[PDB]
């Protein structure tokens, strides 16, 4: 007789993946965050489902269709401001994620970090082309400005955005369209999730200490699934105050307005979440300059596991190393309270040199610091 | 890596293979501008010019 | 069930020459012709007669219908 | 093998002609489609506007701008500041209209519209970051860098106008 | 042979055999609009606008 | 009860690689702007598809320009009248679809936009249902202002006999007969139900020579390279 | 130091799911159209997608805007006609592979059968709400039929069908909530399709024969590789001349006509590939009888590995059997034809008669005649 | 004919102008802002809202 948990091929799939996959007993709650994530997306999916239920993609009956959700629809109100809540509650999960996998040298899996930019890269698409979906003032110059930055590619640069508009402007096409790649783009990010796990599950999952932790094992079932379970209500909590209490927290006003073509907000800003990155194209004058930039803010991910110089994988023995970490958090910070600001002094000068330090601290600090780390440990 | 892949023989390799890649180039040249249908270039080649 | 625990042979001996010298199309006509022809009848007398009854009832429905709807003299 | 590989060939070339017109078919369906192919000939007419009145339209799906320009600007803006004012143009270079100029409605500056009958002049004051625009589109103060792009105007015989 | 030429010319390489494949395909698109587009307008001759556009 | 379905006509589109006769285009879309455009209505094609298909992009905007169209709100709010333009849908006789049943009898006209895709029998029923017109037999009474035409399911059309010879002059010169009428209208709206009717016979015959070079290659790949098992050649030699 | 192909996790996976997968050398044609449903569904999916582009879940719009797809969209009607058919072929293809898996005694694989029934389900819910988008005049009426059809339940009945419509009965709600079950639901339909391949695989495949083939397996890719490759290409052939010859060839003409709820055409059908199912509604004169046998008339693959008391896995060398199967083939002929048909005296007794033997001979003559035949075999 | 009839508890909230356009031109040339969303469209809520008014 053999157990079906470990026999029958899709208890046998769970099992490797979460019931008996060997975990490092000593990964902190920086951890939980991974997980969190993918709960995250499944709440949002299923939010995601119930908000396409009731909301059309016409320009005539779009933003009315949301109302229509808030004001009519039994416990609407609930969905709408859960799915645009659990998007920032995404995106803070994503960011610490990020910032766990740079600190504790995870990045060092090379498949997972690369997919793991794939994962984000397709994230912020997905977020973008939502936030289109109300149709508000916002979504609609947001579309706008962010699809007029691609004309600045060269040669091919026009024909890109009339194409990706539909037309000739941010229109009817190019809601229904934004609407469509919204709805299957989640399930792409599933798959790439599922190919996550996968290339992780080959390796093993890295502890704080960096060293490796094949002695010190225990299964991932009676230990993390309750410990997870626990982020998981913990995340929940802080959802469900931003959901229930102030629901438009993290939201422009200016989005509970129909879209006008013909009058513009007095500040356009993106959400939150993009503003890291908005503040460092508008470091750049030159406009080719700013895309190229925003591209490699997050590309330079990429470049993490070459970059790397240290000895040592982790960032628990780095003082230096952990002080620099923190001033690039601080300036992503900046950065993103700044990307709200107007563009005006000193706000232009604070910002070039947010993004200068940014990229100073990501290519030139760490590795230097890491060179200078290795001579004090007589290595 | 700057110094273990800069050799002679690594230098070999890279001509016996200046061939097979340079052409591969091309090859990827020439199926871009045949599915982008590029005027550009495409209005040079005879017979071909005639399409547009 | 990947190669090399899928079952055990003894003393068989296997045959084959190179796709690149023999014809792809080695007596088409000469031979699948006359294959053809005894695998259909081997087949049609067990498939055809179900066929060929719901053709007669599909007729016969097909009529059917229509002396119901005609008109009836009274 | 050149008899076994020119079939090969000639399946691989028969797919590449099949896969091109596959492909372009969602590539161009993706494109604009017919009904939005009916644009550039919005048959607007002249016949509202006298010296500093602003009317502005929807076409391409952006707003355009018909301002008679003042009977002051005509003669003197086109020789204002001529030398650079941060962008050289002069004032009939902008349209052969000497009475209806048109510009587009975006503030060429990051993108935005410049609402009308304002400034230090008084043309188009972007509401965005400043950016007074003279009220032929010329730019003079504000973080600006550039005029307003003017489009094709295919003026028709009397007052109906075609912009694009 | 004319085959064996064209093999040991021009097929060996799989990279010269895309290159083949590529350049053909270039040429057969043309070719193969033009014959499948005059065959068409052959059929309906006097039934298509492009016919027509002369008297009007 | 009983319906007649219509005869099978031979169009001269009927053919698998046949296209429609664009000049019959061109004059059924006359007979449908001073016969049916009357009552009846079309919406979803416009003045714009007609260019490249019947008429000239000349013709056309000509044609737009005639009719007179209502607009968007004035400079204070008013219905301003402004002349057709190309990117016009064909103007709708009657404003609402319930005056259109007032100003009839009470059936509306439907929209000649799909009704040869939407109706069973295709042309040949569109056709023969105008030129089946004929006397009631004798035991049917008519209700007044009801027509009997065999073809209309029910037996009772609501049309005043809308095609009779001599009811417009054709811009070509054609007899203006009411069969070569019929005929022509009956082109000209299965050009407005399948617009794409002759790029799809051409993409067709495209397909067509395309999958009989490619099936036979493509045999010939698998059969080359299963040809290895369909020639191996088995041997048993037990101890 | 190894090859990628056969070391590399995802490459692992492909490789020994697509490429070294050994399969029996003597697999017929039909086997084939395994492939081509596969390929069918990324045909519904990325086909489908691009309709989702310009149209919107509105009924003030939904057929304006498919009228708009089939017009104005560049090369629109190809995908709107290029989907409908594909579905159609998908059916098709889906119905032959059911008769593969029925005859050639492939239920013994179980799994596979159970979960290949859980994906015909999906695929009818798929199709039954897909139909119901281009809000015509057939497409809202079979909607409204087959929604009430579900009012014969016990107890909860009209709860549950108004829980469904979204109200009192099919209208702009029903539409919207249709059109998000319908795009979610293919993604779940290729999920499970992974899961059938996952539990074919462990076993293998049935030859024709039905003798376990492990002495003639032959590496996929070489051969089978390009073998689905033609079926592809054939299926490619008939989906083709159905599109560009005669588009509505399976397509009732009224669903040209706007969706009207003041009148209901004289002939009120579900699409062609539904009717075998309507036809045994129409035969019970109860109507939650009707109902437990249109769902029963599928339900009953699940009972068949049960049902199989032959000796022999296959049907190849059973003609009696053969005769019977032919019979069934015949008999659901008989039921989609009379489904088509209205409801009167030549065709209720024809669909009683129809219905009955239809489950007579899964049930009763099939089993039966297995037993006449292992005794007539000396077994 | 487009008749007058009394409003029922299912009918939406009166609009005074007949288009947006009508709303302009009856004004100076503004647009009077829907005050469906008002609160929560303008920074400041309800604060602003009282202020703009009384001050
Ligand atoms: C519906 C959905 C869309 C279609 C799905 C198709 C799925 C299967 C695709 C692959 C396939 O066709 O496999 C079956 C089958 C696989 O066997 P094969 O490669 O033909 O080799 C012959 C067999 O061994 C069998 O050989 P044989 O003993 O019959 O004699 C040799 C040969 C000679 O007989 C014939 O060719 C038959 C007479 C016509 C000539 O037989 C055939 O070719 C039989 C097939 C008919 C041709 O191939 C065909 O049926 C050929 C398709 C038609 C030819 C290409 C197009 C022209
Ligand atoms: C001459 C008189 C008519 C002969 C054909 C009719 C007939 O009943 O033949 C039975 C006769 C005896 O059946 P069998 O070969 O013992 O059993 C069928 C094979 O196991 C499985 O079939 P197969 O792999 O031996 O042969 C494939 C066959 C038929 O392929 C299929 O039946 C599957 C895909 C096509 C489905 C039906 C499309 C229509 O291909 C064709 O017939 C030509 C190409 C059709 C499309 C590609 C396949 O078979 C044939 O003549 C060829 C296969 C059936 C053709 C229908
Ligand atoms: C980069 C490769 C060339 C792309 C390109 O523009 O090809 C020309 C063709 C047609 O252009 P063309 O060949 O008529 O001339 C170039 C025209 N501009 C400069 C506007 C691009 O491009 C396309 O068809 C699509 C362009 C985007 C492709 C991605
Ligand atoms: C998702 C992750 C959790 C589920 C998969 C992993 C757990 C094993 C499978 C589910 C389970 O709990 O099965 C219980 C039981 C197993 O059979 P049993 O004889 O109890 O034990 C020996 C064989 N495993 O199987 C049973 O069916 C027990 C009887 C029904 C439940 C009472
Ligand atoms: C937050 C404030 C608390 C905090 O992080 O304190 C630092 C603490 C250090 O923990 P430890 O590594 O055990 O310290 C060893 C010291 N010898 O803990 C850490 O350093 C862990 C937190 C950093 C790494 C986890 C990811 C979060 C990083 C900050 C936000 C990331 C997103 C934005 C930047 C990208
Ligand atoms: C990436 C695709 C979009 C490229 C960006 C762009 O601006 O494309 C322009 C154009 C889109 O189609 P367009 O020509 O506008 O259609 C007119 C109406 N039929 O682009 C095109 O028409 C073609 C663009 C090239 C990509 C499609 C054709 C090649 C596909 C691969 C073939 C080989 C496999
Ligand atoms: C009409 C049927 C298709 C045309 C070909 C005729 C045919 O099906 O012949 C039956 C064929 C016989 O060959 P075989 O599978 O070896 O069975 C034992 C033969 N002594 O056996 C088969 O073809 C069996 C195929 C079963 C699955 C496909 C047919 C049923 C589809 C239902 C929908
Ligand atoms: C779609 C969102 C994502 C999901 C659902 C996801 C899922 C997961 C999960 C569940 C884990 C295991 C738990 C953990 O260690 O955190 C994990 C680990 C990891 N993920 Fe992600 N991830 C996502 C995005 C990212 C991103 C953006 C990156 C960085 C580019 C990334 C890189 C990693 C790394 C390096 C690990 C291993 C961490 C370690 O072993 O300590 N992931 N991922
Ligand atoms: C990756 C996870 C997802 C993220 C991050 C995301 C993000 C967003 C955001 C930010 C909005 C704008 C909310 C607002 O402005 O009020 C939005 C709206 C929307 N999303 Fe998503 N979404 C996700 C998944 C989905 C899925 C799977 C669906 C489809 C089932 C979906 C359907 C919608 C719809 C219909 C809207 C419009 C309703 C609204 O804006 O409130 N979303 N999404
Ligand atoms: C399981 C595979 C699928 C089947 C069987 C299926 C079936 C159908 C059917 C029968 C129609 C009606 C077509 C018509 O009457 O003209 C339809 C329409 C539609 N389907 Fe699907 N579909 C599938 C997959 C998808 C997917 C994945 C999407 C989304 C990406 C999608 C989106 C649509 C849309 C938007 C329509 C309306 C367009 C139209 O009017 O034809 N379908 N589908
Ligand atoms: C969503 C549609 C389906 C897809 C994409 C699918 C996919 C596949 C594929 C690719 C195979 C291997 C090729 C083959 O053996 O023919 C297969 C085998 C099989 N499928 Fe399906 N299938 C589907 C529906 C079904 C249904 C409805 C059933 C029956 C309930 C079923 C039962 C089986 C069985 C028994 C096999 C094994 C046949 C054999 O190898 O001898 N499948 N399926
Ligand atoms: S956009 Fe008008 S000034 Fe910046």
């Amino acid at each position: 007789m053999t157990n079906i948990r470990k026999s029958h091929p899709l208890m046998k799939i769970i099992n490797n993946a979460f019931i008996d996959l060997p975990a490092p007993s000593n990964i902190s709650s920086w951890w939980n965050f991974g997980s969190l994530l993918g709960i995250c997306l499944i709440l949002q999916i299923l939010t995601g489902l119930f908000l396409a239920m009731h909301y059309t993609s016409d320009t005539t009956t779009a933003f009315s269709s949301v109302t229509h959700i808030c004001r009519d629809v039994n416990y609407g109100w609930v969905i709408r401001y859960l799915h645009a809540n659990g998007a920032s509650m995404f995106f803070i999960c994503l960011f610490i994620h990020v910032g766990r996998g740079l600190y504790y040298g995870s990045y060092m899996f090379l498949e997972t970090w690369n997919i793991g930019v794939v994962l984000l890269f397709t994230v912020m698409a997905t977020a973008f082309m939502g936030y289109v979906l109300p149709w508000g003032q916002m979504s609609f110059w947001g579309a706008t400005v962010i699809t007029n930055l691609l004309s600045a590619i060269p040669y091919i640069g026009t024909d890109l955005v009339e194409w990706i508009w539909g037309g000739f402007s941010v229109d009817k096409a190019t809601l229904t369209r934004f609407f469509a790649f919204h709805f299957i783009l989640p399930f792409i990010i599933t798959a790439l999730a599922a190919v996550h796990l996968l290339f992780l599950h080959e390796t093993g999952s890295n502890n704080p200490t960096g060293i490796s932790s094949d002695m010190d094992k225990i299964p991932f079932h009676p230990y993390y699934t309750i410990k997870d379970i626990l982020g998981a209500l913990f995340m929940m909590l802080i959802l469900l105050i931003l959901v229930l209490f102030s629901p438009d927290l993290l939201g422009d006003p200016d989005n509970y307005t129909p879209a006008n073509p013909l009058n513009t907000p007095p500040h356009i800003k993106p959400e939150w979440y993009f503003l890291f990155a908005y503040a460092i194209l508008r470091s750049i004058p030159n406009k080719l300059g700013g895309v190229l930039a925003l591209v490699a803010s997050i590309l330079i991910l990429i470049l993490m596991p070459m970059l790397h110089t240290s000895k040592q994988r982790s960032m628990m023995f780095r003082p230096l190393s952990q002080c620099l970490f923190w001033m690039l958090v601080a300036d992503l910070i900046t950065l993103t309270w700044i990307g709200g600001q107007p563009v005006e002094h000193p706000f232009i000068i604070i910002g070039q040199l947010a993004s200068i330090l940014y990229f100073l601290i990501i290519l030139v600090l760490m590795p230097i610091t890491s060179i200078i780390e290795n001579n004090l440990l007589k290595w | 890596m700057l110094s273990r892949f800069l050799g002679p023989r690594y230098r070999e390799l890279a001509r016996n293979w200046i061939p097979t890649a340079s052409m591969w180039g091309a090859v990827g040249a020439v199926g871009l501008v045949w599915a982008t249908d590029w005027r550009l270039i495409l209005d040079w080649v005879p017979y071909i010019n005639g399409k547009f | 069930r990947e190669f090399g625990h899928l079952t055990r042979m003894r003393h068989v001996i296997t045959y084959s020459l190179s796709p690149f010298e023999q014809r792809a199309f080695p007596h088409y006509f000469t031979k699948g012709i006359p294959n053809v022809l005894r695998r259909t009848r081997a087949c049609i007398l067990r498939v055809a007669p179900p066929f060929v009854v719901f053709y007669l009832v599909y007729t016969w429905g097909t009529q059917e219908f229509e002396k119901s709807k005609r008109k009836n003299p009274a | 093998k050149g008899f076994s590989y020119l079939i090969t060939a000639t399946t691989t070339v028969g797919v590449a002609y099949a896969a091109k017109n596959a492909v372009s078919q969602f590539v161009s369906s993706m494109s604009a489609s017919a009904d939005v192919l009916a644009m550039s000939k919005i048959e607007i007419k002249l016949s509202d506007i006298p010296e500093g009145k602003n009317m502005a339209f929807k076409w391409r799906g952006k707003p355009l701008f018909v301002r008679h320009r003042t009977k002051k600007e005509i003669d003197q803006e086109a020789a204002v500041e001529v030398s650079q004012l941060r962008d050289p143009q002069h004032d009939l270079e902008r349209v052969k209209k000497p009475e209806w100029v048109i510009l587009i409605g975006v503030c060429t500056h990051l993108g935005c519209v410049p609402i009308a009958n304002a400034g230090d002049f008084g043309g188009y004051y972007c509401p965005c970051h400043g950016s007074h625009y003279d009220a032929s589109g010329r730019i003079r103060k504000g973080p600006a860098p550039l005029n307003l792009e003017v489009p094709t105007y295919e003026f028709t015989s009397d007052d109906l106008v075609i912009v694009g | 042979t004319l085959t064996a030429r064209l093999y040991s010319l021009l097929f060996r390489r799989t990279s010269t055999f895309a290159l083949t494949i590529a350049v053909g395909a270039l040429f057969f698109e043309r070719a193969f609009d033009q014959g499948a587009d005059a065959i068409y307008e052959h059929i309906n001759q006097g039934k298509l606008w492009k016919h027509i556009k002369h008297k009007y | 009860d009983l319906e007649l379905h219509a005869p099978s006509y031979p169009w001269s589109h009927r053919g698998l690689l046949s296209s429609l006769d664009h000049t019959s285009i061109r004059r059924g879309f006359q007979v449908y702007k001073q016969v049916c455009s009357s009552c009846h209505s079309m919406d979803y094609v416009a003045y714009r598809h007609l260019v490249g298909v019947c008429y000239t992009e000349e013709e056309a905007k000509a044609l737009a320009e005639e009719v007179e169209v209502q607009d968007g709100p004035n400079e204070d709010g008013e219905m301003f009248m402004r002349p057709g333009k190309l990117s016009d849908y064909f103007p709708k006789p009657y404003p609402n679809p319930e005056a259109a049943r007032a100003a009839n009898n009470g059936a509306l006209p439907p929209d000649l936009s799909y009704i040869v895709r939407a109706r069973h029998g295709g042309e040949d029923y569109v056709f023969s249902l105008l030129t089946g017109y004929c006397e009631p037999p004798t035991g049917v009474s008519l209700r007044e202002g009801l027509y009997f035409n065999p073809y209309f399911p029910g037996q009772a059309i609501a049309m005043a006999p809308p095609i009779y010879n001599e009811v417009l002059e054709f811009d070509d010169g054609t007899p203006a007969t009411m069969s070569q009428v019929a005929k022509d209208v009956c082109t000209f709206l299965r050009w407005a139900s399948e617009p794409e009717h002759d790029h799809r016979k051409r993409m067709g015959l495209k397909m067509l020579m395309m999958m009989g070079l490619l099936l036979p290659l493509v045999y010939a790949m698998k059969r080359h390279k299963w040809s290895v098992l369909k020639s191996r050649k088995l041997a048993y030699r037990p101890p």
